[PDB]
């Protein structure tokens, strides 16, 4: 599987206001038409902070048609400069 | 695994309300929902109960967490929308949806950081976006609805951006009936709405840190409604509202300090008249206001949070007869505020205090605090308390309907909330109480405003969002018990219960949305015979269905069915609602 567009998650307002960094690791599948599928959250730091923004964004992610895969894993890091 | 990296955008200033219940609506939400009015947006949101004296363009009222229609503070880019009327209630039917790029919405005790008179909540309509490109859009629906819109945002030089927008929206509408309010004879005319908007903005970065903007916009709305008919007298049946706003500002945006100095002017003219006698005839009314605001706000990052502080100045002047005050009025206000936010271990604290000096009412302070604890990873308890303060409008003191000894409404308010993330479900549940003293009402008998004692509001707010495979679920539940504490009688037009459920999914590149709403039991006054009795309206369920398809990379077509089962219902007794309505639209982007 190769990525074609992976729209960036928004930085949660509470996290930016409290100067909080972290990360979320995601696992999902890649359909024949380049749709992202069966999204799970494998780990998240800190808990109850970044998940919803990741899941939202991932709805829009598009990959290459057509080479599917099963547990494709992406780690997403949230940083404040 | 690949790593994506998300870096906080420094040009975003998040508010110190991280502990408050808040909702943001983006332009992606609005586009998808195919909303043709601002009310169609706010009605989706927790704590919000909207009523309406008909349909598009007719008066709508917003009850946040059981409070009155004037208890919601409505801001446009952080500044009060022009509100000249004696009722003191915002009518967001008149604000054009084409200007709305984001809505920021808060409710409960913390709301009054934005202004001490946000007893129920704050609705902040943001008209600016960062979205390069051009969009041309067009749409048609039931009751001869038509909309044409063009907007563009373009680089005018390397550090200078220009945004332009024009919008035209028209509907013939339907007969609102206005049962019991039309005097001797009903007016079976269709009651439509025409709204034309124009907007321009210019933003310029002097350096990476220092920026400047200037913006201007206006709209011209004509609405038809139904009114008291007496044969041989003027029938004030139509409204012409003109509005224009002009803003200019300087921002410093550093790593740790952010400062803005903004200057705003808004001029509104609201006419009600009989087309047959004319809009300048002695029979027409005009509410006209010029409002000038200067704000200076500052925020400093401090550890795990920040401290903010600022000063504001507002002047309102109204012309003779505005608010039925024979000669109009002049009102001035000077405010200072302080805010603080800090996470310490598993505890978060937030606090704000403001003081306002009013040319009429003198000096008043309000304040709020929240303390949160994450007691198990992912799970929080948050407690919060605040006060609020709302002076009568000068109309309610000095005009035809006025009572010069009216006292201000004061509110004490608390809330306790749990939030969690449990098996993919982001949930929150809170209970709240609002005690509002010296509650202001209008007396039908004597045609004057009075203080009517105290209101006591108790409520529960519950929210959940979660995804089940291809489906996204957004759910809220509200219960509100809003009573006049002296008579224990329920406050009118507030639903005891609401359920809101959004369900989104895509299949085969079609993006679908189902919206369900349950509106619970509501009391209202029957005006068809005196003394005016209270009626109870039963609960109703309403369904909307919306679909979007990207025909090409630049063209999307959308279709909507609002009230899919053509359910009859009313949010104000006597005022008919639309019934089942169809919309088709298109957006071409480049
Ligand atoms: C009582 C009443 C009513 N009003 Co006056 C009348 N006649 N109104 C008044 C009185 C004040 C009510 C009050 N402050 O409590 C009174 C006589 C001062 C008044 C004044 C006006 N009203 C006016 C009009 C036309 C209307 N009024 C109605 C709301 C017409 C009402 C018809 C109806 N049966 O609903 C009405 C009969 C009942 C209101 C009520 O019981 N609310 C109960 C409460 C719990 O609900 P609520 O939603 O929070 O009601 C609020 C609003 O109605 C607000 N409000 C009242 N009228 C208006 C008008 C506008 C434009 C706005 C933005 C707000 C209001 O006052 C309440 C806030 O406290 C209206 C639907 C009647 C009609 N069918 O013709 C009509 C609006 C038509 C439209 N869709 O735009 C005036 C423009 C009349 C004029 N030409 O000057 C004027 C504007 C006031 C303003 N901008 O603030
Ligand atoms: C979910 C599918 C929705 C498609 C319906 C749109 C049809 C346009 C109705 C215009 C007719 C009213 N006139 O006026
Ligand atoms: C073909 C798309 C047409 C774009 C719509 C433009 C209509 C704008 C009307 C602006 C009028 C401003 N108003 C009189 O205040
Ligand atoms: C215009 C006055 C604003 C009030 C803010 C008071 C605290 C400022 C103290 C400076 C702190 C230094 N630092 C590292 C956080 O930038
Ligand atoms: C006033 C007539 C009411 C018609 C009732 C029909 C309800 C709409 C059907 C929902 C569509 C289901 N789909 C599958
Ligand atoms: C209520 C606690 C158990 C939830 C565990 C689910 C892990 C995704
Ligand atoms: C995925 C096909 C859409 C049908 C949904 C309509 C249900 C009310
Ligand atoms: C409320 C006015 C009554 C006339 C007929 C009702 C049809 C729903
Ligand atoms: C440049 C227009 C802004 C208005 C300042 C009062
Ligand atoms: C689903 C809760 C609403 C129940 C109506 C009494
Ligand atoms: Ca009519
Ligand atoms: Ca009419």
């Amino acid at each position: 599987p190769r990525a074609l567009s992976r729209n960036q998650p928004q930085y949660p307002a509470r996290a930016q206001a409290l100067r909080i960094e972290g990360q979320v690791k995601v696992k999902f599948d890649v359909t024949p038409d380049g749709r992202v599928d069966n999204v799970q959250i494998l780990s998240a730091k800190p808990a109850n902070m970044f998940e919803r923004e990741v899941k939202n964004a991932m709805r829009r992610w598009r990959y290459e048609p057509g080479k599917p895969g099963s547990g494709i894993v992406v780690n997403i890091l949230f940083k404040i400069n | 695994p690949d790593t994506l990296v998300v870096t906080a955008n420094r040009f975003e200033q998040p508010r110190s309300t991280v502990l408050a219940p808040t909702t943001v609506v983006t332009r992606q939400d609005i586009d998808r929902w195919q909303s043709t009015s601002v009310n169609d947006v706010l009605r989706r949101l927790p704590g919000v109960d909207i009523t309406q004296n008909g349909g598009s363009g007719q008066l709508s009222s917003i009850f946040i967490r059981g409070t009155n229609a004037s208890h919601v503070l409505v801001l446009i880019d952080g500044v009060r929308l022009n509100l000249a009327g004696v009722s003191g209630s915002a009518d967001l039917s008149q604000f054009p949806i084409a200007l709305v790029q984001r809505v920021e919405y808060i409710r409960g005790p913390r709301s009054a950081v934005y202004g001490s008179d946000a007893i129920g909540g704050v609705v902040n309509i943001i008209t600016t976006r960062d979205e390069p490109g051009t969009e041309i859009s067009a749409g048609w629906g039931s009751n001869s609805y038509q909309n044409y819109d063009v907007s563009t945002q373009q680089q005018l030089g390397d550090k200078t951006r220009v945004t332009l927008l024009g919008d035209y929206a028209h509907t013939h509408g339907y007969d609102v009936v206005a049962y019991g309010n039309t005097g001797t004879q009903a007016q079976t005319d269709n009651d439509g709405f025409l709204s034309k908007t124009l907007y321009g903005a210019l933003e310029h970065n002097f350096t990476d840190a220092w920026s400047g903007f200037v913006r201007g916009y206006g709209y011209d709305n004509r609405t038809n409604y139904d009114a008291y008919y007496s044969p041989g007298s003027p029938l004030l049946d139509t409204r012409k509202l003109y509005s224009q706003s002009w803003d200019a500002g300087l921002r410093y945006n550093g790593e740790l300090i952010k400062s803005q100095l903004i200057t705003s002017y808004s001029h509104s003219k609201d006419y009600n008249y009989d087309p047959h006698y004319g809009r300048y005839d002695s029979s027409a009314t005009l509410d006209e206001m010029k409002q000038y605001t200067v704000q200076w706000a500052n925020n400093v990052i401090v550890g795990h949070g920040s401290i903010g502080a600022g000063v504001d100045w507002q002047k309102q002047t109204t012309t003779p007869g505005t608010g039925y005050v024979e000669d109009g009025y002049d009102q001035r206000n000077t405010g200072i505020y302080l805010t603080g936010l800090q996470q310490v271990g598993d505890f978060t604290f937030e606090g704000a205090a403001r003081s306002d000096d009013n040319s009429q009412f003198g000096r008043h302070g309000t304040w709020q605090t929240s303390a949160g604890w994450e007691f198990i990873e992912g799970y929080r308890f948050i407690a919060s308390y605040g006060t609020s303060y709302k002076a009568p409008n000068l109309g309610q003191l000095y005009g035809f309907y006025g009572n010069p000894n009216l006292d201000p409404e004061k509110s004490k308010q608390w809330e306790g909330a749990f939030e969690g993330l449990t098996a993919g479900v982001n949930w929150r549940i809170s209970g709240y109480r609002n005690d509002v003293s010296d509650l202001i009402d209008y007396d039908d008998h004597t045609l004057k405003y009075y203080n009517e004692g105290k209101a006591r509001i108790k409520g529960v707010e519950a929210t959940a969002n979660f995804d089940t495979g291809p489906l996204t679920h957004t759910v809220s539940y509200d219960y509100v018990d809003a009573r006049n504490a002296i008579t224990d009688t329920p406050l009118l037009r507030r639903a005891k219960q609401q359920v809101k459920y959004q369900l989104d999914w895509q299949l085969y590149d079609f993006d679908w949305g189902i919206t369900y709403q349950y509106l619970g039991t509501r009391y209202d006054k029957d005006y068809s015979s005196y003394p005016y009795q209270t009626v109870k309206m039963g609960g109703v369920s309403l369904w909307d269905l919306a679909v979007a398809y990207p025909v090409t990379s630049h063209l999307t077509v959308r279709g909507k069915i609002a009230n899919l089962f053509d359910k009859d219902y009313e949010t104000v007794y006597g005022y008919q609602t639309a019934g089942r309505e169809y919309t088709l639209s298109g957006s071409y982007t480049f």
